């Protein structure tokens, strides 16, 4: 997901040029200029790793939102780093659940966005009102005006 | 009777917690020690009851969460 | 605050807050433990499904009613049913609500005393009161006289009342009711080939009885007609297909009410125990009881019973008296509607058995002035 | 917006919530000790005649009984509450679980090993 | 640590670590000693080639499966197969990994007890658990009800399950499976001139069956069509040339599943033992079992079986019920995927048979609570 987008944003032109040269060397002779789902799967089977074609479709849907089955530079790096899924288990569940439950200081079962605002003021990361709005949209799936506990699980799912 | 059993069980726990307070034969320091034992028991029960209160507040909020999710699960 | 008008019944528990028109939650009173082994892990399988949940998983349960004939035979299961009723079907803690249970006439004392002891110790209600199931059904009709035949699912009882003064020497309680009709229907269905044995299939036979059976106006003529034509054979689709066709079993199942010799019972039918209950009354209130005969309870919902009963009583009674049978369309919940009306009265507000009174006299308080 | 800033927000919120909950728990412990010491009051009556000592002993035995009865009733009630909470948790899970089965993948072996296996002998720098 | 989800099977051993999508190593379970004399010295000739190595040197070996029908008939060979599976195909010592074997229903006890004794004494695992091969296939489908027909290569068994409660009285185990179909195909190929006799050529006939045979939607029409036209004759190249042409042997080999009278077996086909297994269940869960019929196992991979079986059951079943046949594309490894899911559960983590428990009660611990 956008996890790999964050990971590659952590990465720099070193990884960009390294994978560009790897493309120049191994994808040499391919008429694509990118890596296709079928090409990637066949090459993996050639080397020995045999992921499912359903995984190919999933990954292509993820990185290549347009459904072309190719990999644009940013989504290409995202797909390439997607193979190495070192970070799993998504931090802790129950302790973070307690943290989120106490986040509802009003304890009404409703997480006001203003509590999030205060916590972000504590964080102070470079963010505008539209940014936190978009993040809440990514979190407030049912659009109930709060952070739902199930949606709290959803947006922090797999998140370390 | 299961409810008879519960009432009798709580009464028996009460009876067990009642120690033999036959101490007048003892000297002043020993009586002070016994009073300290009772005091420590009371303070420990105070800590236990405080934990009960905070955990019951958490239980109530989590039951609110449960009811909210019940509403969500229509 | 508001009062909880619960009504244990036997077959359907009906409950709801006082002052409404219909019970809030109506669900069968069955508690069924699973009987097979169970191989899926973590499926979240409970140890006992009660109420309406066990009417959906009844394929792998062994349903067993906790109330046999008015009396309660399995106190743990009844406590479980009450706990479910309070907490999940109404979601009101009992610590803040008076309760008004209902009880059949002529029941064992120990049943009533245990009921009040449970309500005061386990659920810890503020105050509870136990009322006879027929007086409420008389409340709901808006009358003040009349002889009410409350043919429930457990027990059929016939309480005559005049001007508000109940006649305790004229109560005729008979133990034939809907459950025996279900068993007899399940027993006569075997004459065509359909065998229902499992305690789960008793529910299917009950559904057949509810949807198809009717009371014949004249029994011999119907028996002759069903044996020549085929205009009566109505079909019904089981929960898996294989439709069945019920012939003259349709009006033979509920005929047991008027001829209890079918299931081997000695006593006379519900058409003659009402007349006997009237004749035990004084000679000057028989006309009013004749004119205000009231029907209630679930089992009196058979299509065509309010005419058969009137014909029978008119045959028995003197020719001059007018026989009228009150059969309101809201028959099933008549007892509960009457219970709501009684609990909503201001004059009744001081008859509750307050908890301090129970603490001073023990569970035997119910037989005392607070009846 | 960018995803890196969103991940930074996520981890910062993790830290903020954890620290606030921890500080709240610390305050709860401190106030617990403070209020309980304010409730359980130390005594000092040494050297006194054993009559007064025994009167205090009986008073405190009764007090122990009262506190035990109250706290044990409260604990029983809280255990009942926790049991009911677990029942509701199981009910809500059964209503909204099932699909809740996670999936684990070991197919995604280390990507450097994949690059090595593909490039074969020429797998020198990648 | 991680658990080893082994699955002995009969014909293909499938193994891999818990929590993945597909088994790591899949290889035939055959152990073949050489049969000729051998003249080259120092060639490094071993005394027994097991697993996939003996499918390449099968020209001079005598392959013999160590598992006949679910049960294990040759314990030394099975021990050799397990040793190979642990050390060479997975390269993980068993001293540091729990194991989850699988076993067909209704198998002899001694087989299971010997299996656990071997796993605890020879390989010395920390803890092992034995599970019925059908419950896993139900796990993999993500259901919790349904009747699963797991037609493996050794034995075909049909376990119905409802709401997680298995019905032990409705398991119908039939011993017709892929191996008997291979033998019958090898027997009907002789009608054209091709004779396969050697135990090595049974593998060639198995390959023919896998690549060419299909299940006919209607048997008589196909028999009539194949006897007039020639649109069905598909050719196949043996391991040395001399292509062969299979005519109406294509759909006659797998037809034995629905008419076990072809190989002389008395019982009814897999289309009628499923209906019988359903009809033994209670009357209220038959609709759910009808709607959630699950297929699994290798032999249910014939092209066109999910339609023939549905047509047959729809013919047998009542006309109102909906018949649906779940045939996931990952049928072959369904049991192992389910095994991985079960081993990955947290609730299951305390059901393993810990070694100290075995030391206290002996191998008969498997029949006890830890099933
Ligand atoms: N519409 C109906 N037609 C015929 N019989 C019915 C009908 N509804 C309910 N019954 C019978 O009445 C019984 C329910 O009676 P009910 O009045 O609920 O008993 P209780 O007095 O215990 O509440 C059922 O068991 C059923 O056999
Ligand atoms: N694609 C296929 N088409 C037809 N039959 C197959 C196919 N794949 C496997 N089989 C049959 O199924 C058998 C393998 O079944 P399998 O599920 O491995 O048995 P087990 O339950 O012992 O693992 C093989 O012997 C073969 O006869
Ligand atoms: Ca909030
Ligand atoms: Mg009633
Ligand atoms: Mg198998």
């Amino acid at each position: 997901d956008d996890i790999y987008k964050a990971a590659v944003e952590q990465l720099t032109e070193e990884q960009k040029n390294e994978f560009k040269a790897a493309f120049d060397i191994f994808v040499l002779g391919a008429e694509d200029g990118c890596i296709s789902t079928k090409e990637l799967g066949k090459v993996m089977r050639m080397l020995g790793q045999n992921p499912t074609p359903e995984e190919l479709q999933e990954m292509i849907d993820e990185v290549d939102e347009d459904g072309s089955g190719t990999v644009d530079f940013d989504e290409f790096l995202v797909m390439m780093v997607r193979c190495m899924k070192d970070d799993s288990k998504g931090k802790s569940e129950e302790e973070l659940s307690d943290l989120f439950r106490m986040f509802d200081k009003n304890a009404d079962g409703y997480i006001d966005l203003d509590e999030l605002k205060m916590m972000l003021q504590a964080t102070g990361e470079t963010i505008t009102e539209d940014d936190i709005e978009e993040l809440m949209k990514d979190g407030d799936k049912n659009n109930d005006g709060r952070i739902d506990y199930d949606e709290f699980l959803e947006f922090m799912k797999g998140v370390e | 009777g299961k409810r008879q059993t519960e009432r009798e069980k709580k009464k028996k726990i009460l009876a067990e917690r009642r120690k033999v307070l036959a101490i007048d034969h003892l000297n002043e320091d020993q009586l002070r020690e016994k009073a300290k034992e009772l005091w420590q028991s009371i303070y420990n029960l105070e800590a236990e009851k405080f934990d009960l209160q905070e955990k019951f507040k958490q239980q109530k909020y989590e039951i609110n969460v449960l009811r909210n999710r019940i509403n969500d699960n229509q | 605050t508001t009062a909880l008008v619960c009504d244990n019944g036997s077959g359907l528990v009906k409950a709801g807050f006082a002052g409404d028109d219909a019970p809030r939650a109506v669900f069968p009173s069955i508690v069924g433990r699973p009987r097979h082994q169970g191989v899926m892990v973590g499926m979240g399988q409970k140890d006992s499904y009660v109420g309406d949940e066990a009417q959906s998983k009844r394929g792998i349960l062994t349903l067993k009613y906790p109330i046999e004939h008015g009396i309660i035979t399995n106190w743990d299961d009844m406590e479980k049913i009450w706990h479910h009723t309070f907490y999940n079907e109404l979601r009101v803690a009992p610590e803040e609500h008076p309760t008004l249970l209902t009880e059949a006439p002529l029941n064992p004392k120990a049943n009533r005393e245990k009921m009040t002891q449970i309500m005061f110790e386990t659920f810890n209600v503020p105050a509870m009161y136990v009322a006879i199931q027929a007086v409420l059904s008389l409340y709901a009709s808006g009358r003040t006289t009349g002889i009410v035949l409350d043919s429930g699912d457990g027990v059929t009882h016939n309480v005559p009342i005049y001007e508000g003064y109940a006649l305790p020497h004229a109560i005729m309680r008979l133990d034939l009711a809907g459950r025996d009709l279900t068993d007899y229907l399940m027993k006569i269905l075997t004459e065509r080939g359909y065998s229902f044995v499992t305690t789960a299939e008793r529910e299917i036979v009950r559904d057949i009885k509810e949807k198809l059976c009717y009371v014949a106006l004249d029994f011999e003529n119907e028996m002759a007609t069903a044996a020549s034509s085929s205009s009566l054979e109505k079909s019904y689709e089981l929960p898996d297909g294989q439709v069945i066709t019920i012939g003259n079993e349709r009006f033979r199942c509920p005929e047991t009410l008027f001829q209890p010799s079918f299931i081997g019972m000695e006593s006379a039918g519900i058409h003659e125990t009402t007349y006997n209950s009237i004749m035990k009354c004084d000679i000057d209130i028989r006309k009013d009881l004749y004119a205000n005969n009231v029907l209630s309870g679930g089992t009196t919902m058979y299509p065509g019973i309010a005419d058969r009963m009137q014909k029978e009583i008119t045959a028995l009674a003197p020719s001059t008296m007018k026989i009228k049978i009150i059969a309101p369309p809201e028959r099933k919940y008549s007892v509960w509607i009457g219970g709501s009306i009684l609990a909503s009265l201001s004059t009744f507000q001081q008859m509750w058995i307050s908890k301090q009174e129970y603490d001073e006299a023990g569970p035997s308080i119910v037989h005392r002035k607070c009846f | 917006i960018s995803a890196s800033r969103k991940l930074q927000l996520k981890t910062l919120m993790l830290q903020i919530a954890k620290q606030e909950m921890e500080r709240e728990a610390e305050e709860r412990r401190g106030e617990k000790g403070r209020v309980l010491r304010t409730r359980c009051q130390p005594l000092e009556l040494d050297g006194l005649g054993f009559e007064e000592l025994q009167d205090l002993c009986r008073q405190l035995h009764a007090r122990v009984d009262k506190v035990d009865e109250e706290r044990y009733d409260v604990e029983a009630k809280v255990t009942k509450n926790i049991t009911e909470i677990a029942d509701l948790t199981q009910k809500i899970y059964d209503l909204r679980g099932k699909f809740k089965r996670p999936t684990l993948r070991r197919v995604r072996i280390s990507a450097d090993a994949m690059m090595q296996a593909l490039l074969g002998t020429r797998a020198k720098e990648s």
